[PDB]
């Protein structure tokens, strides 16, 4: 991190934001006290609401966490678990389960270099193909499996190495990729 | 406000009455406003290197001092677009001038403010957000290939007061307010950056994956990384301009710039006719690879003040979409002509030259430009992670590597893939050296090869062997002849003579041989490895026994057998299958196989 | 020879300037 | 079957062992390092809070005018012999511009006396210092293209990041591992 | 138009070489032209070089020989340099400063366009795809033109440059089974160069369309400077304002290259390797880049620069610069002259940069390309096989290298010796190059697919 | 699998206990600064004052009339 | 201490390259540090390389873009630069300018010392005579060093010389019959570069006593002439006055030279071999020279620089200037890197002036001198054998012939090849040693004395 000191003292600032933003899109409802509390020195600066050039003197001073290593850690922690929410947003995930995947994002060395990520990656082709395209026969075809792919996930979480996962991953990133002719 | 140019000495104009104008700050010389850069001040003149034409220029011309460096509007809109040094939109001066020439202080728009732009905020931004530089506070749908996220300038930051709807959106209508320390910031879809300030970014990780071109040579041999840094010399006529369009249309980088600095303007006319031509697939649907191209041309008679521009240009836009995730590889044409440009600009001031008259600045500043390629975690609140490969074509005067900028060149970059003149005259390209070629990213990848091709990185160590065994025979039989080899030197040779000829050799004009993808890098090789190891091993063992095997024996027995490993390149990536392919090899290998043990 | 050409034309001027 | 199975799963603990040792390794590292930062961190900031002291207790001094006065004709007298110009101009807060009145006419003579050359140095009453600054003065010469400043916010800077040596081994304690001084 | 009258000025501070220095100027104009009427009455002309206050460097053309102090008399022109240009210049002489020596009259100019032209936008040049029939084997076969290509001639003193080109110009023509106007500027040519280009397109019926610019060894050194960008300019004219197919031939960019460091030296530039100027890259590629076509026009510009190797040096700088500039280059061996086999063209060491376009199935034929690149190897092989025989004797060659001297020899028996006046079509050029790719089984023609070599091998 | 879960739980309770331990080291040390510095600070401030208040107006010791 | 307030000028008079040259200065002082807040409040600092009368012409270590005449505010602090120094500098990492770049506070002085050095006095100079175990068959066997020289590590672009720095840093110790404090100064390494130091001194625990200068590509070059000293400032207060000893890494002298050159082009000064200043002996042995023990300390200071050679050129006038100074120099090859051997020191060479004194009996052992001269004649020998059977042929060389070219693939396989990880104490290395010259007879051994072949040779 060789940033200037107020551009490091920035995105220092910018982080404790941003985690507080995925926190409050994952769990608007705070049902997920276990994970709200394990961010609770990044998230009371935005539950007690403070100007950004408070939390910026907070962070020069030392009150604030200012290791924009940690913070970015935490941050892609909360990030990937958000886009797992989202990916599955119609299909509800259950708290333990999401409590439980969050402890494993949490372990995890690297989450860049862990399948979780690439697993995500992969649902989110899926999903941001889905997003825009037409209903023709392939849309119809990849909607249907992505929609029971969500609800597996949902029922289990993208941790494990579920079979039944895991194939319907290859088959639909194979829809995918096949030609629309 | 107005200085008055004093002296003209070709690109470098002097301007009196210039006080507080400060060193690199952008000024319009002439009555038709050419810019320049002021690169020395003395007293209360300035020199300026013009990026345009100075002939006509009179002493006593305004010099209007805007007080902004040499900077780049980065916004939707580069994509498919072909810049000039100084990011101009050609095709835009074209339309607006209906003339085949490009006019001299034309001062049409970089990016063009009448198009509407698809753009989408993130959903999560609100009024009263924290957000902060490299924050991607939207998204523009520029084209099917890149969704240009919009983020926040760096050094810029804020709490939002206006975050912009989704809707059809100008370049020029503001997008985001913020406000800090009570002084508001409004943001258009563009921002402006400085080309010599590097743009930040949270972390430079090691760079752990490979930049597929299309060639074997360089893929097998001589991997390059998504981040890495490399140099291309080699004489007129070896193919560091093809090597560079090739990894342009047939590699894996979600973006490339090429940056065209100083060579032919009929190489940036190929290219536009080209890419869009060439088409990839994504999702299932075949999208033009132009869609992601950006081309930065300054070509050998356009100014030369403007190719150090235009080299910086490239690497700042290059820098702008690695900032948004996306795996950029910046092309520079030609960095010797760089080099050449500062040369004559030094002249031009009367510096002391360092080696062969370039200015002793030389190795610094391409050490400063090679410096922003690695693998970075980009800035900003979304955690991403982009990349800026530099593959910088040097052409060494005379063919001759000691060139000051190819020795500075060779002292930056990581992989080096020299051309040989001779190889390129009997038509062998890529005419990549593979004795003195390199590449520092072999260790780095391995962990990637290990579980990605398990059974190539000792099929590279083989045939890296086989190539060094034939180099020290050939350097014997060059004077002591055929008559006194060892048979298995023999087929080193020619096992060796395969290799060259049939894998690394790879004609990049025709329909088979434009991309091979690592599957049949790989393929090909273990074929070629495997016939290496049954010969030796035949020869080996049976050299004790009255039925000596020889390298005439097995050549007359498994004259077809060669045939078919000289034609595995022919094989159609595209109307071949790789299932076909891979297929077709391991028939070839059992081929093998039965003949090798039918000869023994 | 060019950068004792080039010293010897500095030197030149220099001396000039001081004159 | 077994010995090659089994040679692998080895490699595989082995490989991943070694991985895990790695990783102690470097997280013990970090943590060490974020300890020494963090000491030398707090040590700074201590040293920062008596800079700040220092500077309350200037700006409590200035206010004692019979103090002040003296204090400024120094400054002042300081800064002229600084300069050495022939005109030369003093910048001084609005509310301390009795003060820097006098300080001047004291120092014209004495300076006159001293470097026996003339000299005429006039109060910037146009553009005054920030009244937020402890004190002192900035003294520039005819064009105003050189300055001192003989500020107390630059004083006191000057003097402590000299002094520093001296405040680290009087509010830290000396080192025992330095045995020569030389 | 300027109206205003023209300033002159006796204020001459200095001379130098040819740098007439010149002061009290007022408002000096960079690159400005100005009008020497020596003491005698001699009008030079020289360009101002540099501009600096009331002090303007005017690089006399003429030379500074004679050029008083006191007395000569420098009117500015108020103008940069400018050629008059008019359809009309097809069939005329003129020197290197463009003043006709056919004792006709001046130019009744169409237009005045700088001399120094412009670089043409990019995204608007057209990329050349039209193969023209050189009728030289050497070239069509191996290292075929595109219409609108920068292809110099890669020479040395003595060898048969000025015979190829003159054969490139009078059988080049489209491979379409219209005249090429011709622009030849000459720099530094001696006298029986010149006739030699100037009777050769006389004999031939093409004079009506040749404009010749003629800068001998005895006229002036510097201007040759500009006796390319007169002839280009003229080209340029006649093809993106007159829709011409104009040959531009540029003969002894050796003498251009020379004459460069001469002025240079003068100035005291930065010299690169050998002493030339270290901007003479970017100097070669004003000349070399005015070619190719122009999207919307219907001309084009084709330009085949004639230059001598020093020494025979390819790695010599002007060679060299000129090979980086350029889209290849024909290189003239001294081996093969020597041999007395014309034309004496190497295509092992040539190049032709726009082949790869201009070849292949609908323009010529469908085996070109595959057919260029098996005789490429093969004659490489040849010349090795040829190398390892000085050392190791008739004795010690294998078959395959009996097979590869007799394609070598065949080759420069068959295919690149030709007839100053034969004209092949690239048909007849890709059946020569077949008859001598049937020396091998197909199997040692590695380049050609499997599928090219059942189509056209048995035959 | 099992001797490799046991591994992992040893090193992260030994990290724990270390990571607590150093932390208690840092307060520590960060006491005794704190109690060193009070001590002088009195002594430290009023030299330093002292010091800054010392005018003492020169001259540049090459000034020659 | 200095008391009177500073001097600030907004009298600016020119700009040039690194240069920022001022008038109207009130009694110069010649490598006086300046301090240039920049129009737009940036802050910048400079030396003042040279004084006329009322000019200074400071060099801005952080460059001088965006600095303007009339604006930029240059204050005098009237005093050379004096780097702070503390023990606690060890386990910091500083820019090249010193700054603190571990986001830890900056660094509170135990002392200011002049980054310039103090000269030692000769008379009072230890000669040091105990050897570092590098672990290294290639340093140790025959190039060993001894506490307290200066040994650079003369390399290449692409050779692994930062690897070979790394083991030595991670391995370096005496010989067993006080562990090393590493200060670090990285000039123009990239990222990769610095990123692969960092972490191997972080994995290998010697983080706490590692103090490291980082002076990356992309950072100002005239940074990096500082930056070295400074570096050895340090060392010289943890050595000297702090009692420790001290291995000082220098990674690019070559980059150090490079800013050298630049600012002397800027200065217009004589220029020296390849453009780099007439004075760069001088300026190279200010800093080499500052290794070594002293009478009454027990602290050292081994310095071991590393170079790039340029075009592998060990005539270059940086690592020719580097031998001069330097006692020895390990050379890295381009062959052997090329051929896989690592570590690829060549050491034929390469040589090691203080090794005669710090081997032997009672140092390492009684046959260390003579293998290490036996080892070196055979290698040679062997190199020439070499060099005759590639034009000669393998069939006309003599059995003693055969005996050398085994010999040296034995040796370069076994004695100079050794696993990045692998510390070959000098036992180890000798035996290896023996191993190989145990291949020839003892008839051959010329250069070992009969006493120790009778004792070792027979094992
Ligand atoms: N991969 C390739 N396949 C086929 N031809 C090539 C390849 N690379 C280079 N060439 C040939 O080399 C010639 C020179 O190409 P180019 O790289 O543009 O020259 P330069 O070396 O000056 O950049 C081209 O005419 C082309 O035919």
């Amino acid at each position: 991190g060789g940033l200037t000191s107020e551009q490091y003292h920035s995105q220092v600032v910018g982080k404790i934001g941003y985690i507080a933003r995925c926190m409050q899109t994952i769990d608007p409802e705070n049902n997920l006290k276990k994970i709200r509390e394990d961010y609770q020195d990044v998230l009371i600066w935005a539950e007690k609401n403070y100007r950004f050039e408070e939390i910026l003197e907070a962070s020069k001073s030392g009150k604030c966490p200012n290791d924009l290593d940690a913070l970015s850690r935490r941050s892609l922690i909360l990030q990937e678990l958000l886009r797992l929410v989202s990916s599955i947003s119609p299909f509800k995930m259950k708290l333990d389960l999401i409590e439980s995947q969050y402890e494993k994002m949490k372990q995890h060395v690297n989450l860049w270099k862990s399948d979780y990520h690439v697993k995500l990656n992969q649902l989110n082709q899926l999903t941001d193909y889905l997003k825009n395209a037409a209903p023709t026969p392939k849309n119809n075809f990849l909607r249907a499996m992505t929609s029971v792919l969500q609800m597996q996930i949902a029922q289990y979480g993208i941790t494990e190495d579920n079979e039944g996962i895991n194939q319907l991953f290859k088959l639909g990133l194979h829809l995918l990729a096949m030609a629309n002719e | 406000t107005f200085g008055y140019v004093h002296g003209v000495s070709g690109p470098v104009v002097t301007a009196c009455d210039m006080a507080g104008a400060a060193m690199y700050e952008l000024v319009r010389v002439g009555h038709s406003e050419l810019v320049g850069e002021i690169i020395r001040l003395e007293g209360d003149m300035a020199t300026i290197q013009v990026y345009e034409e100075t002939s006509g220029v009179s002493v006593g011309d305004p010099v209007l001092r805007t007080g902004k460096p040499l900077s780049v509007e980065l916004g939707p809109g580069i994509m498919g677009a072909i810049f000039d040094g100084i990011q101009r939109p050609l095709s835009d001066i074209s339309s607006q001038t209906q003339s085949i020439y490009i006019p001299r202080g034309v001062n049409v728009s970089a990016l063009s403010r009448d198009i509407k732009w698809e753009f989408i905020p993130s959903k999560n931004l609100r009024v009263g957000s924290h957000i902060t530089g490299g924050d991607i506070y939207g998204i523009v749908n520029e084209n099917s290939l890149i969704k240009h996220k919009i983020m926040l300038p760096p050094r810029s930051r804020g709490s939002v007061t206006y975050i912009a709807p989704p809707g059809n959106y100008d370049a020029s209508d503001v997008v985001l307010e913020l406000e800090f320390e009570g002084v508001k910031e409004k943001l258009s879809m563009v921002q402006v950056w400085p080309v010599r300030q590097v743009r930040p970014v949270t972390e430079k990780l090691p760079a752990n994956h490979p930049l597929l071109t299309g060639q074997r040579v360089l893929d097998a041999l001589f991997p390059c990384v998504q981040g890495g840094t490399t140099a291309i010399p080699g004489a007129f006529g070896c193919g560091k301009t093809v090597i560079s369009q090739s990894l342009s249309k047939y590699s894996n980088s979600d973006v490339i710039i090429y940056v065209g600095c100083g060579e032919r303007g009929n190489e940036m006319s190929e290219v536009l006719r080209d890419f869009p031509e060439l088409t990839m697939e994504v999702d299932g649907k075949v999208e033009s690879i132009m869609k992601r191209t950006a081309l930065v041309a300054n070509t050998s008679n356009m100014p030369v003040a403007a190719r150090e521009a235009s080299i910086y240009t490239g690497i700042t836009l290059s820098e702008y979409f690695r900032d948004m995730g996306y795996h950029v590889s910046m092309m520079a044409d030609s960095t010797s002509r760089w080099a050449e440009a500062l040369r004559e600009i030094s002249g031009r001031l009367a510096e002391m030259p360092a080696d062969s008259g370039y200015p002793a600045y030389l190795g610094a500043r391409l050490a400063s430009f090679y410096e922003r390629a690695g693998r970075v975690k980009c800035l900003g609140n979304p955690e991403r992670e982009g990349s800026v490969s530099i593959v910088g074509a040097v052409s060494p005067p005379g063919g001759d590597f000691s060139d000051p900028v190819t020795s500075a060149t060779l002292g930056i970059v990581q992989v080096f893939w020299g051309l040989d003149k001779k190889l390129a005259q009997r038509k062998h390209f890529p005419s990549v050296n593979w004795l003195i070629s390199y590449s520092k990213y072999m260790r780095a990848l391995d962990e990637y090869y290990d579980k990605h091709f398990t059974e190539f990185v000792p099929l590279r160590t083989k045939a890296k062997e086989i190539l060094q065994e034939e180099e020290d025979l050939a350097e014997i039989v060059q004077l002591v002849g055929k008559a006194s080899l060892a048979e298995t030197d023999k087929i080193t040779l020619e096992v060796a003579k395969l290799i060259k000829d049939d894998f690394l050799q790879q004609n990049g004009y025709t329909p088979y041989d434009r991309f091979c993808p690592f599957y049949k890098t790989v393929g090909m090789l273990s074929n070629m490895i495997s016939f290496y190891d049954m010969a030796r091993r035949a020869v080996e063992t049976t050299a004790q026994s009255d039925n000596k095997i020889t390298w005439s024996i097995i050549r007359e027995h498994m004259g077809e057998i060669l045939y078919k490993l000289s034609s595995m390149k022919f094989k159609d990536p595209v109307k071949d299958g790789e299932a076909k392919i891979k297929a077709d090899y391991a028939q070839l290998l059992e081929d093998m196989q039965n003949a090798f043990r039918s000869l023994e | 020879f060019y950068r004792l050409k080039k010293i010897q034309e500095k030197k030149k001027i220099i001396k000039e300037k001081s004159e | 079957l077994v010995q090659t199975q089994r040679l692998k799963i080895m490699e595989y603990y082995e490989k991943k062992e070694k991985q895990i040792e790695q990783q102690k390794k470097i997280q013990m590292s970090n943590l060490m390092n974020q300890a020494r930062l963090k000491v030398l961190r707090a040590r700074d900031d201590l040293i920062t809070d008596l800079l700040n002291e220092a500077k309350q207790r200037l700006s409590k001094v200035v206010k004692d005018t019979t103090r002040y006065q003296v204090l400024l004709d120094g400054l002042v007298l300081q800064g002229l012999y600084q300069l050495l110009e022939p005109r030369m101009i003093v910048r001084c807060r609005k509310q301390d511009f009795p003060l820097v009145k006098a300080a001047v006419q004291k120092a014209i003579p004495m300076y006159k006396i001293a470097t026996k050359k003339d000299v005429d140095v006039q109060i910037d009453l146009e553009a005054y210092l920030p009244e937020d600054i402890a004190g002192g003065v900035e003294i520039y010469n005819g064009d105003r293209k050189i300055k001192v400043s003989n500020t107390l916010e630059s004083r006191l800077d000057l003097i402590a990041q000299q002094m520093m040596p001296e405040v680290r081994g009087a509010l830290f304690g000396a080192n025992a591992n330095r045995k020569f001084l030389d | 138009y300027l109206s205003q009258p023209r300033l002159t000025y006796k204020t001459v501070s200095g001379v130098n070489g040819p740098l007439v220095i010149l002061d009290h100027v007022k408002f000096p104009r960079y690159a400005e032209i100005v009008h020497l009427t020596l003491p005698d009455g001699t009008k030079r002309s020289g360009q101002v070089l540099e501009v600096s206050g009331s002090k303007a460097v005017v690089q006399v053309f003429e030379g500074t020989s004679g050029i008083d102090a006191k007395k000569t008399s420098c009117e500015f022109t108020g103008d940069i340099l400018r050629t008059p240009v008019s359809e009309d210049m097809l069939g005329r002489v003129f020197n290197g400063s463009g003043k006709p020596i056919d004792r006709g009259p001046v130019v009744l100019a169409e237009d005045f366009l700088d001399i120094m032209g412009q670089p043409i936008n990019p995204q608007c040049r057209i990329y050349p795809e039209e193969m023209i029939q050189t009728g030289i084997s050497a070239i069509d076969g191996m290292n075929s033109i595109a219409r609108g290509q920068k292809i110099p001639i890669f020479s040395a003193a003595g060898l048969p440059h000025n015979e190829i080109a003159a054969q490139i110009c009078r059988q080049a023509g489209l491979v379409k089974k219209e005249n090429f106007a011709i622009v030849f500027a000459a720099m530094g040519v001696n006298m029986e160069t010149a006739r030699f280009f100037k009777s050769d397109f006389e004999e031939n019926g093409s004079m009506d369309n040749v404009c010749l610019f003629l800068n001998l060894a005895n006229d002036p050194t510097i201007e040759r400077i500009i006796t390319p960008r007169l002839a280009l300019t003229t080209a340029e004219f006649l093809a993106y304002q007159c829709e011409k197919h104009v040959l531009v031939i540029l003969t002894d960019m050796s003498s251009y290259a020379e004459a460069l460091r001469e002025v240079s030296a003068a100035r005291e530039e930065v010299p690169g390797r050998r002493g030339f100027p270290g901007y003479m890259y970017t100097d070669l590629a004003t000349i070399y880049e005015r070619a190719g076509r122009v999207e919307g026009r219907n001309g084009s510009i084709t330009q085949i620069p004639i230059l001598t190797m020093p020494n025979d040096d390819i790695t010599h700088p002007i060679p060299d610069l000129t090979g980086y500039i350029t889209e290849g280059q024909i290189y003239v061996d001294r081996q093969l002259h020597n041999r007395q086999i014309y034309p004496p063209i190497n295509v092992l060491p040539s190049l032709s940069r726009l082949m790869k376009s201009a070849i292949g199935e609908g323009m010529t034929r469908k085996d070109h390309a595959d057919v260029s690149n098996q005789l490429y190897a093969c004659y490489a092989i040849g010349k090795d096989v040829q190398a390892m025989k000085a050392v190791v004797g008739e004795e010690a060659l294998t078959s395959d290298d009996l097979l590869y001297l007799e394609f070598l020899q065949k080759f420069e028996k068959n295919f690149i010796t030709q007839g100053p006046y034969e004209n092949r079509t690239v048909y007849e050029t890709l059946d020569i190059g077949w008859q001598l790719l049937r020396i091998f089984p197909k199997e040692m023609l590695k380049r050609i697919p499997q599928s090219t070599l059942s189509e056209f091998y048995p035959r | 699998e099992q001797e490799f879960q046991s591994k992992q739980q040893a090193a992260m309770g030994s990290q724990g206990n270390l990571s607590a331990e150093v932390e208690q080291a840092t307060r520590r040390q960060v006491q005794g600064m704190q109690s060193s510095q009070q001590r002088n600070r009195e002594r430290v401030l009023t030299q330093l004052l002292g010091m800054v208040c010392d005018v003492r107006p020169q001259v540049h010791p090459n000034y020659r009339i």
